[PDB]
């Protein structure tokens, strides 16, 4: 404590009462005049310590402070994903035990961990400064507790996996049996106990409490920002350079989730409070890029998302992020692609996979590597992971910062290829939990290819019979990518001899123009219904608000169906029996209809008035602010 | 129904509650339930309205709804407690007003989409 | 949030603490232990703010009110926050004749520290003296100060900042010091204009009025090469009608924006102005039609990426 480190490279003494060594040694690093009095051994000592301290980013003392470049460089192959090159250095033969060290670490970043648990207890034999023997042990006790961890998380849950034999698995219990961690510092040799002190709290079960504490200063409203950045890099260096596995834990993950959202709020907080004052922040760079996703799950970057305006974060290193992204594709082709699925490296690299593609979304992607990703993510994710609805989803938030290419077209059109091929069998069915399915994906083809044709599902209609009804009505809701030919082919497939069948075709979209059969329908259902008076109902009330039918003969129907009389008329509508919920349902196109039909305006204006007064509703408030209706 | 939520964007209900119910055909489906997704950003065709869709699952499977689908609730069985929660699910449904009042789980596609 | 609409238990028990403070306020300020007052002057100072949602007894109200205003460090409350700790106090118990007399005693005293010519009011907030009076004079429409008029009587020429102090609060004086303080005080700068035109002196701007603010815009054009904003306000009102007020547009942005709507940049509009205007002034501004869009949008966007619900208030009441 004779000093203390400033996060941004500076000293500044305290506690100190004897001579100024450290402000003595920055005098004398800068002149070398003062150096060349050192003796020739106090000479060398000394640039030992200038290369430690630049090493180390310590630069001068406070008063010293000038212009502070602060940029972060984590050197590690495990903090950037080569797996490749992890692999390769684990196949090379270690010459020292300090690789042997970096071995045990990248193996159990690979999800190898009875060959790193192997690895820690080999170095520990061999190893007894005794810092790495130190190190080795808190590791291996580290993976030895994932080990642990994921013993019991497979056992509690899709298919039954056994990565660690049950040999292996009752070998390390007893050889761990009874292990105290908390000893481990203080049975090492009391010169080892002096010399690295600092190394104490790698065996703490939590490391990170002051850190974390330290977090409530940004979410102060009355500098903090930077140095609670600095110092989560400070600590991602120390654990990933330094081969620690403890880098890999919940409190780690969750530290850096805290660190990196509260950041994110408290540049939002500044923003807006600019905003009202001023009238009219967080700068993301490739590291935030890669802690967001590593560190954060869906969940975490939605809460993000929804909290703040991340489109109003700048995205910065934008090559560096897309090269990142493309070797996680890379990665999970070769982990899906091929055979080489390894359990325990895929259950942590999935989600980290998972998150680099959601958050991608904010990032501009070159063609090629944009290609790279989709294929990835369309093709070789898995579906137990992003099930159809959940990799469209991925996919079409690719192009908020990238227009779909033609290339990427290609791609989504071989995706939706494949998957009318997979429908042949009678029992195979798109499954899906954002209710999102390959119409969605046609959707979003002819959404940024408006005319854009498919060949080869034209082909998969032409070839159609009467037989496989399952790739018919899976092509009917790909009915715009298809040809006029085709077309015609699958339009005799379906009968809308009957209302219900109208529907379906509506639904399903065979029919997108109301023939005046169609209209003549479903008036015969209103009739229908009207005599049997003493669901549809609105949903025709809205066609013919839409100009969906040109009847004009469907008022006949006024007087039972509150919407749909609503719709029919407005101006002739009650609006006591209207129901504001209804606002709740109409998607943007509707709600902005009804606010454009300079008819019942007013009368929805006021509704939502009160609405937002009675009862501060956020949708009834932004439906009113969007659409003004 | 300490489980129960309320889910006003889209003015539903959130409840781990299976459904069996007899539709206008006298069908019988046994252990359905529905999810809800809340999708205003939906790429929507010249005759699609409604800014959620909901999607029917009978047995752990869902079902194409080729018909028309008007129901009514004849039972409702809490997963968590077996509990017949029927009558408090006719009472929201009454009170709600609208299409399914109560869904076993409510998607929000308009925070992952790229124009939110 | 609205805190006004969360209701407090154990008001009694509040009201205990808050007169706590207040025994303490007085007796730390009356033998004062810095090392002490520095930790709990924070604690005291956040209670008398918060202490607005509270109802609050008669004698628990006055030793609040008379802690806050005399044994209360003007090192951490300024006249004017001071003003506003008490009117936020005034909220939940509307100010009584103890209270009153408290505030009189108050500005007597006020009145009695401006019989020194070295005496001036520091406030941040932009409140002084007269507020109090003001307040004084809402909550009873007619307040005659029986010491603050004696005292205007006894008044002297050697004097030049009393005689302004007790100017600005007129309404509060007797019919005789008034007269006496009228014939002593003339309406001749642009203070003396506003303090007028606040305590009700004068209603309507007769030429002389005009040109003195035209000589004051004109010399702070010349300069440049809180008052205009008001000028900009009053020009807007129609309240001034000499129309030469555009010769000085291009100092300040909200007096540009209120004179003329039409050729004001939006790009340098803060809505924070919105927060400022009264209901009859933002009814001026949504009947408008030359800003109602742009101050529509403007409200939009801060009801969308604010937490500030005076915003939202704005925008659906008079949907500016």
């Amino acid at each position: 404590y004779d000093y203390h480190f400033e996060v941004n490279g500076t000293v500044v003494r305290h506690k100190n009462k004897g001579f100024g060594y450290m402000e003595r040694f920055f005098e004398l690093k800068e002149s070398c005049d003062e150096r060349s009095k050192l003796s020739k051994k106090q000479y060398e000592r000394f640039n030992a310590l200038f290369n430690f301290f630049e090493k180390n980013g310590v630069i001068c003392m406070a008063k010293d402070a000038g212009t502070l470049n602060t940029s972060i460089e984590i050197n590690s192959l495990a903090y950037h994903g080569k797996y490749d090159v992890m692999k390769k250095f684990i196949e090379e033969q270690s010459v020292s035990i300090e690789d042997d060290y970096k071995k045990a670490f990248f193996l159990a970043c690979l999800g190898r961990w009875e060959e790193s648990y192997d690895l820690y207890s080999n170095i520990i034999l061999n190893s007894i400064n005794g810092c790495v023997y130190y190190l080795s042990q808190i590791n291996r006790y580290r993976i030895y507790q994932s080990i642990t961890q994921a013993v019991t998380q497979f056992n509690g849950l899709g298919r039954h996996y056994k990565p660690f034999t049950d040999e292996f698995l009752a070998r390390i219990e007893r050889e761990m049996t009874n292990f105290n961690i908390d000893d481990l510092f203080n049975g090492m040799p009391f010169e080892f106990q002096k010399k690295y002190k600092i190394l104490e709290f790698l065996s703490d079960n939590q490391f990170l409490y002051d850190d974390t504490v330290k977090l409530f200063e940004l979410t102060n409203k009355v500098s903090s920002d930077i140095v609670v950045l600095l110092r989560l890099y400070d600590n991602l260096r120390f654990l990933y350079e330094n081969c620690l596995w403890s880098v890999s834990f919940h409190e780690f993950h969750q530290y850096i989730r805290n660190s990196m959202s509260l950041l994110i709020e408290k540049a939002e907080y500044e923003r807006t409070r600019d905003i009202d004052e001023l009238g009219f922040g967080f700068f993301m760079e490739y590291y935030d890029f890669v802690n967001i996703s590593r560190h954060f799950k869906i969940d975490d970057i939605k809460n993000l998302e929804r909290s703040c305006s991340i489109d109003k974060i700048r995205f910065g290193e934008q090559e560096k992020i897309e090269e990142y992204l493309v070797g996680i594709a890379e990665e999970i082709t070769k982990q899906f692609s091929a055979n080489g699925m390894n359990v325990v490296f895929y259950t942590q690299f999935i989600s980290e996979a998972k998150a680099a593609l959601y958050f991608a979304k904010y990032v501009k992607l070159s063609e090629e590597g944009l290609g790279k990703i989709v294929k990835a993510l369309l093709f070789y994710f898995p579906e137990r992971d992003l099930d159809i609805g959940k990799r469209y989803v991925w996919l079409e938030r690719l192009t908020k910062c990238n227009e779909l290419p033609k290339s990427i077209i290609s791609i989504i059109d071989d995706f939706l290829v494949l998957q009318a091929e997979k429908h042949i069998d009678q029992n195979y069915s798109e499954v899906s939990s954002n209710g999102l399915y390959s119409r969605d994906y046609g959707a979003l083809i002819k959404h940024f290819e408006k005319n854009f044709i498919s060949k080869r599902l034209s082909e998969i209609t032409l070839c159609l019979t009467q037989d496989k009804q399952k790739q018919i009505d899976f092509l009917f809701k790909l009915l715009p990518l298809l040809s006029t030919n085709a077309k015609s082919h699958l339009l005799s497939f379906k009968s809308v001899e009957n209302i219900n069948d109208l529907m379906n075709g509506i639904r399903i979209g065979l029919i997108d123009e109301f023939t005046p059969e169609h209209e003549e329908l479903i008036i015969e259902y209103l009739e229908t219904r009207k005599v049997n008076y003493i669901d549809y109902m609105s949903t025709f009330g809205i066609w013919y608000f839409l100009e969906e039918i040109n009847n004009s003969k469907m008022e006949e129907f006024i007087g039972m169906d509150d919407q749909y009389d609503f719709f029919v008329d407005p101006e002739n509508f009650d609006y006591k029996k209207f129901i504001p919920s209804w606002l709740k349902n109409y998607n943007d196109k509707l709600l902005g209809k009804i606010a454009g039909n300079k008819h019942m305006k007013h009368h929805v204006i006021e509704v939502l008035k009160e609405r937002v007064k009675n009862s501060n509703d956020k949708r009834y408030l932004e439906i009113l602010m969007n659409y003004f209706i | 129904t300490h489980d129960l939520v309320y889910h006003s964007k889209i003015n539903t209900f959130v409840w781990d509650v299976e459904f069996d119910i007899v539709l206008s055909d006298s069908k019988e489906l046994n252990k359905c339930y529905f999810v809800k997704c809340f999708n205003p950003y939906r790429i929507n065709g010249k005759c699609d309205f409604a800014v959620s869709s909901i999607d029917i699952f009978s047995e752990g499977k869902r079902l194409l709804i080729e018909n028309e689908f008007n129901f009514k609730i004849t039972k409702a069985v809490h997963v968590a407690t077996s509990k017949d929660v029927t009558e408090i699910v006719l009472h929201l449904s009454e009170r709600i007003s609208s299409p399914f009042p109560i869904v076993k789980e409510v998607v929000y596609l308009d925070w992952s989409h790229p124009q939110f």
